[PDB]
């Protein structure tokens, strides 16, 4: 069936004689053969949303269905690649097109179909298998096992199977099904608009070890949980998503650049191959998938990248891994939904965005979480959604943030006067929250045999006391302020400048171990509590501050402590009990 | 019918049909053999507009077909529903028995004759001091909770559901719980709490998630209320209906409305929103000559915490008061974070007193309210004056207000307070204040 | 040639009975009176064609006119011979100079640089202005905008960076592309004289679009300029600096076309696609793997009411790599240019600093002169009505620091060229205020350099 363009109006194209096709079918449009998706059909006439610029195309030109919805190839040679919105790998692109530029019409398999991979078989002939059962694996990286699973929709027994070297096109397994014989490869396709099936969702109850002090301590995210990072321009989001991406105790990172800067995407493929995880000792790229749809790339393919990312994240989830997905920025995706809706003449919602915005965001954030994957083994996996949001004027009351915040439990708000006044990372310790705090409390205090949540409560309480005393300095003045309350500021001073503040380009302050965090906070918590005991005994606030300057601000440099052996700041506690017997 | 002519978004045009009714259910037989359900939104001459629940992807028009089922959304009711979980169409979600229904009812219901309703009479112990004492829930009342994103309405909801009891000789409340467009996390909280406490053996659950089709969202409350009226008005049960989150119901409304190409009224929402809402919340109360009853506690998040937003505004015109959670309270670790001053129950009057509660209910309630008002005023005026405007006679209210929030209101989501304990605490609190603060002869009786 | 114009509605025309017409193709109307007018195809359908006429449709008689479809979109004729020539918003010759027989015709939309092929902005550009070169450094391939206001000396500064911009090799492989967007004849002539007067014209290519030129040609101007910039950078190996003013004018035009096409207004009157649109301009700046030469961007915009959160500076900010902010509190006095360093950011400062690019001392002295000024700007701000005038021996030399910081160092005048050495040289004698110990850091690996 040859279709024929009857109308080209922006990214929107209309073609007659399209009746053999289906809604959501991908098709090649015009003489250029540009990528498009069918979104409506009236009689034989398809309305097509084109994922490339339509300039120079017009009525009379041909249109062919691919007879397949927007999909991703899923198999080995995925890890470490950089794809575009629709999963074209950018380096092969360069090579096939002999060009430094995105040309229209180019058609690429996502994965290298020619690469020989070693298949190690793991299931013996004669086993009953269904969707999600691992039949073998491949050492795709040094660390990561690419585990090869039966595709969804397959059921039966393993007829033949053997370890060996193959391509992703070669049949490695034979299954006798209900219909008959079916041969599988190391590669499967999945339609990105459809969450990959699972046994059941679980409650995400284990904290992410990001190592970023402020996050893990006061606004933790669980494995399976979801965080939002909304903020203005020059907030530093980017120099933060990196930190998440590098340190989180996950297995794979999917880092999706939806409609942001091109340069930032380069910085990633520059700096990620240099970012070596100690122990494993191999580059961060070796555990990262990049999808890039830059701000000047086709708008319609912005929504493509978001789905591409998360579907890939689902695949590795299904193998029993923990994945982290970074979508940046999710504002540009909604902006692409606004544009299409206008073109389709739909009834607008708030600020022009479509009325099905909330649903979309919901459909996305719910594809994330902790699951029991399919398969007899009943293995368990997770995806952790971290999303940057970029509201107009940094104003959060905006629809994309509000719809996101009603489906996510973690809010890392980026202020302007923090970044502008050198407070990294720029996180609003008042406005921000994690509705996981409570449960992470139970988890830690019990993992440490400690009262860490009681400590967490006390710190936040001190930052929320300081908040109203600062709007009280804005009155009579700092001079007339009482002893016990003067102390409250200088403990908060400590927390702000020492705990919360973190350097991304430092050799040691880029990451903080879980127990290194525990000591630091306790080192702060005894200081505040014991200086309180000096006030209630008749020693003025002034006497205490002049009383310790070096040893009190040995805690200022204590964020820079390394780890030759494990014990480091396991010293200052019995050393404060010294000056409380002296001063 | 092999006659699909248009597919636009999740909408289908079907031609040459006849006998087709508005809101009638349909099934799509897709070309791969797959079946999707839908509903007629529009019907003119020999054509019909349908929306498809599971969206419209994959369909080839020419080779699909539609069946018309001859009946709209119905609920297959039976007493066997107690102790079960369904999605927002009434389909089982607990892998238990397929329930053999007694009959199938239209989920729209019917409007209660205004002269058939009975005045709500009986006090409901929720076991939450701030409601029970200061804003009393009464059997047959509609009393909602207005909250915001992040705020623990979820916790408050589960607590009311575990604890709610009447002081009578029964029966126990049957709980009909409708989750509407909530995250799997929210929902998984509820279903574990109910399983943990055994509150499920007393409940009927309708679970509809955020990634569920917006029409199903729309159906969810109508399904739950159909269940509730059946249990109450046909089986003589006292039913307590809790619904979160109505904001979600509303958001779903705009979505369908946009799809039907309607024209929005105040603040983006539909003209008919009011009627829609009343349509839900008036399915409640006692009926003359009937043993059972339906009491509603709708729960909703206020967009941008805006009281005047249509959602909270219209709800207020329809329901008999409301309970507000504030951020100022929540952040201050107060649980449940109920602000009493803007909170109101309209039916509290006849619900309380001697033989309902205790002889002193009204009295303490007004005084605690007035005192708290003065204490907030003392704290608010501690911005400029800071201290010294309350050297003796006014100091106490500030202290009072603080402790009222810390001891009385903040009680914990797992603490169940009998009305005895609530009232008692309130005096043990009022005692801080000098007696020149007016109680009656009874100021010396409960002292 | 089609004598089949069906409909004229304002600037918009419908042609039917056509065939082979493509979206965004150029057209020419041949009016009954012999006049020729160019336009473009906005929409195409069946045998119909919806077009916009750049000069509008006043005077047209439908029945006796005709449309020619040219078989191409908006293009630029390119050649090495552009340098030292003046063009309008569409690249039509403006200076009455020689006939241009071009090499190849290029579509002004260009093509997106593959993220993989892109090279990170790198290497220093000598501007001649301290407060930028030492504190918010211009790396090659950077988009570093200048925000401003009306009546501020953004104009005066623009042409300076044209004269005084160069690389540390030679100015022969360095070329300026100057684009004026929607400006007054007088502002235009200000740029004509300063360029012709200082000879800096013969390293520049100029695109001059005026306030009274048609809106569509305002829109086309930056893409004309950037097409020439991409050409000379990547086809000819030059380091190309692109100065565009005023981007606020660009935005109003875009908004005027939007409303003319009956489109739905987005935030504060402006199109929902303002972001993406700007992005398609600012992203043309950069470097590429393998190929020599770059495209650097300095867009100038005037902020309406000086509101940071306005769609114009707001969306500029989310796309560009930093910002140069001009305040009026500094412009009140002779301070030129009045650049407040506090909100000024160059997100790519390190990539244009250090040994062999500028100096061994650059990085440290930047964050030194910066952190101390934060305490000074506040000290001088602390009035005698709060108050008061009793700040200690700490803030009798800190407020004396922030005061001398503007009047002498930043206040450098609109015609003084400060070679990177000069600027760094002035940083030392200027920081000779306190004694050594008040400056952190660091000490012993230094501790003097220099010193």
């Amino acid at each position: 069936q040859i279709g024929k363009i009857i109308k080209v109006s922006g990214p929107l194209v209309m073609a007659e004689n399209m009746s053999e096709a289906s809604i959501q079918d991908m098709c090649l449009v015009g003489d250029l053969g540009v990528i498009g998706e069918i979104i409506e059909m009236r009689q034989d006439v398809a309305s097509i949303q084109v994922y490339e610029e339509t300039s120079g195309i017009g009525p009379g030109e041909p249109v062919r269905s691919t007879g397949e919805a927007l999909s991703v190839e899923l198999g080995p040679g995925i890890i470490s690649q950089m794809f575009d919105g629709i999963q074209r790998p950018l380096d092969t692109f360069m090579e096939v097109t002999q060009s430094n530029f995105l040309g229209r019409g180019v058609q690429l398999p996502a994965l290298d179909h020619e690469k020989q991979w070693w298949f190690e078989a793991t299931i013996e002939e004669g086993t009953e298998v269904s969707a999600g059962d691992i039949i073998g694996y491949v050492d795709e990286t040094k660390i990561i096992q690419h585990k090869i699973m039966v595709p969804n929709g397959i059921k039966g027994t393993v007829q033949k199977i053997e370890s060996g070297s193959f391509t992703i096109d070669d049949p490695i397994c034979v299954i006798e099904t209900e219909q008959g014989l079916k041969e599988l490869t190391m590669m499967q396709k999945w339609p990105v608009r459809r969450g990959r099936p699972i046994k059941q969702k679980l409650n995400p109850d284990v904290p992410m070890i990001t190592g970023q002090r402020v996050i893990d301590t006061f606004f933790p995210v669980t494995k399976g949980g979801a965080a939002a990072v909304p903020g203005p321009f020059g907030a530093g989001k980017t120099v933060v998503q990196h930190q998440i991406a590098k340190w989180s105790d996950v297995d794979l990172v999917v880092y999706v650049g939806c409609g942001e800067r091109g340069n930032e995407m380069t910085d990633v493929v520059n700096e990620f191959p240099e970012l070596i995880d100690p122990n494993t000792g191999e580059s961060l790229m070796e555990r990262t998938v990049l999808i890039a749809n830059t701000s000047n790339m086709p708008v319609a393919a912005r929504e493509a990248s978001i789905y591409t990312g998360i579907t890939i994240a689902e695949y590795f989830r299904d193998m029993g891994y923990d994945v982290a997905i970074m979508a940046d920025s999710t504002s540009r995706w909604a902006e692409a939904l606004r544009e299409m809706s206008g073109r389709l003449e739909e009834m607008p919602g708030d600020e022009g965005y479509p009325a099905y915005l909330g649903s979309r965001l919901a459909e996305y954030y719910e594809r994330s979480g902790r699951v029991i994957a399919l398969g007899s083994d009943q293995r368990e996996g997770s995806i952790t959604a971290i999303s940057a949001v970029s509201p107009s004027g940094g104003d959060i009351s905006e629809p994309v943030t509000q719809n996101t915040l009603r489906v996510v439990k973690v809010f890392w708000g980026l202020d302007s006067s923090l970044a502008q006044k050198r407070h990294f990372p720029s996180i609003n310790w008042i406005q921000s929250y994690s509705l996981y705090s409570t449960e992470v409390g139970r988890y830690m205090d019990q993992i440490l045999q400690q009262d860490w949540s009681d400590m967490v409560t006390e710190g936040m309480r001190i930052l929320q006391e300081e908040e109203q005393l600062n709007e009280i300095v804005r009155l009579v003045g700092i001079d007339s302020l009482s002893d016990n309350d003067r102390l409250t500021l200088e403990v908060a001073k400590s927390i702000r400048e020492d705990y919360l503040q973190q350097n991304a380009f430092d050799d040691v302050d880029t990451f903080t171990s879980r127990e290194k965090q525990f000591n630091m906070l306790k080192v702060i918590l005894t200081f505040g509590k014991e200086a309180r005991k000096a006030l209630s005994l008749g020693a003025y606030f002034n006497e205490i501050m002049e009383g310790t300057v070096a040893v009190r601000e040995r805690i200022s440099r204590s964020k820079y402590i390394p780890e030759e052996e494990l014990a480091k700041i396991s010293s200052i506690n019995e050393e404060i009990k010294e000056t409380i017997q002296l001063i | 019918y092999r006659t699909i002519k248009e597919v636009v978004g999740p909408l289908m045009a079907v031609e040459k049909v006849s006998g087709v009714k508005y809101e009638e259910l349909i099934e799509v037989r897709m070309q791969n053999g797959e079946i999707r359900r839908g509903q007629v939104l529009e019907v003119q001459e020999d054509k019909a507009m349908v929306q498809i629940f599971e969206g419209t992807s994959g369909i080839n028009l020419k080779n699909s077909s539609v069946r018309f089922l001859g009946h709209p959304l119905q609920l297959g009711v039976s007493e066997d529903m107690i102790g079960r979980v369904f999605d927002g169409l009434g389909r089982p979600k607990d892998n238990g028995p397929e329930i053999l229904p007694e009959k199938y009812l239209d989920i729209n219901g019917e409007v209660i004759n205004p002269i058939a309703r009975d005045y709500p009479d009986e006090f409901i112990q929720t076991g939450i001091s701030a409601i029970d004492h200061l804003n009393t829930l009464v059997r047959g009342q509609k009393l909602p909770v207005f909250s915001g994103s992040g705020l623990p309405h979820k916790e408050l909801a589960a607590q009311i559901a575990r604890q709610a009891t009447v002081l009578d000789s029964s029966d126990d409340f049957a709980v009909v719980f409708a989750a509407i467009g909530i995250t799997f996390e929210e929902a998984e909280f509820f279903m574990e709490d109910f399983r943990q406490t055994g509150a499920i053996d007393r409940s009927v659950m309708f679970m509809n998630l955020a990634n569920d089709p917006a029409i199903e969202r729309i159906a969810t409350p109508r399904m739950a209320l159909t269940a509730a009226e059946y249990l109450a008005y046909e089986k003589g049960m006292h039913v307590l209906v809790i619904m979160t989150d109505m904001t979600n119901y509303a958001e779903a409304l705009r979505e369908i409305s946009a799809a039907r190409r309607e024209v929005p009224g105040r603040r983006g929402y539909p003209g008919y929103l009011y009627t829609n809402l009343a349509t839900l919340f008036e399915r409640a109360g006692r009926i003359r000559g009937l043993k059972g009853s339906v009491t509603q506690i709708p729960i909703l998040t206020m967009p941008e915490d805006d009281k005047t937003h249509p959602i909270p505004d219209l709800t207020g015109y329809i329901t008999e008061g409301q309970i507000i959670l504030t951020r100022e309270l929540y952040k201050s670790g107060i649980q449940p974070p109920i602000d009493v001053l803007p909170s109101l129950s309209r039916l509290k009057d006849k619900g309380t007193g001697a033989g309902k509660t205790r002889e002193d209910h009204a009295a303490t309630m007004n005084q605690l309210f007035a005192a708290y008002a003065q204490g907030k005023q003392a704290k608010e005026l501690a911005v400029v004056l800071g201290e010294s405007a309350l050297s003796d006679i006014d100091k106490i209210y500030a202290k009072f207000a603080e402790r009222f929030e810390n001891e009385y209101v903040n009680q914990g989501f797992y603490t169940n307070r009998t009305i005895t304990e609530t009232l008692d605490l309130g005096w043990e609190l009022l005692a801080m204040l000098p007696r020149t603060e007016l109680r009656i002869k009874d100021d010396l009786l409960d002292k």
